[PDB]
């Protein structure tokens, strides 16, 4: 729905994903295919899992898709201002200039 | 029955934000150690946790929800609540 057609070949494409809480078994089963398909239409995924109830198995199979998809893990939302600069100059970086 | 408890220092969210500054290891650690020396039920956890987020709290990080999130209540006076981040300076009805 986001995607449904580029609109903008020339830039990059990143989704952040904020995460914090676990899927249910029987949600889960198409996740692999839609990161897969993610990578497809050329979108980055970055997974960003804050506190104890992410679940880690999302944010690792979502790196194993590409390198480009690099995780942060962290304790609670407190430290997001902490990445702030990391994370924002990383989108930066996995984008073209005009 | 009662392992579950001291998990609460790795599962539950307001003692994760401490992960950064102090390692829960040791105090989970010390807190099944309690467990297996004490002879009550759950409140046999407590003291691990208490002094977690004393450790915490000295590192700079303040686990206001830590006794709560826990059925871990510390002793108080009568009248008196257990609560973190106590202002020194305390005002009394005689002070200025």
């Amino acid at each position: 729905q986001i995607f449904s057609k580029i609109d903008r070949p020339e830039a990059s494409r990143i989704a952040l994903l904020l995460m914090a809480s676990q899927e249910p078994q029987r949600m889960s089963r198409n996740f692999v295919r839609y990161v897969q398909g993610l990578k497809k239409k050329k979108v980055i995924v970055i997974p960003v899992g804050i506190g104890p109830h992410a679940n880690l198995k999302q944010i690792r199979l979502i790196e194993k898709q590409a390198p480009e998809n690099k995780a942060f893990v962290l304790s609670s939302v407190d430290e997001l201002e902490q990445q702030r600069d990391e994370i924002v100059s990383y989108l930066c970086d996995l984008a073209p200039e005009a | 029955g009662l392992w579950e408890q001291c998990q609460l220092l790795k599962s539950t969210s307001v003692f994760a934000r401490c992960h950064p500054l102090v390692d829960p290891e040791p105090f989970v650690a010390l807190c099944e150690k309690t467990l297996c020396e004490c002879a009550g039920g759950l409140e046999c956890a407590c003291p691990a946790l208490l002094e977690y987020a004393r450790t915490c709290a000295q590192e700079g990080m303040v686990l206001y929800g830590w006794t709560d999130h826990s059925a871990c209540s510390p002793v108080c006076p009568a009248g008196m609540e257990y609560r973190q981040c106590v202002s020194p300076c305390a005002r009394t009805c005689q002070s200025l």
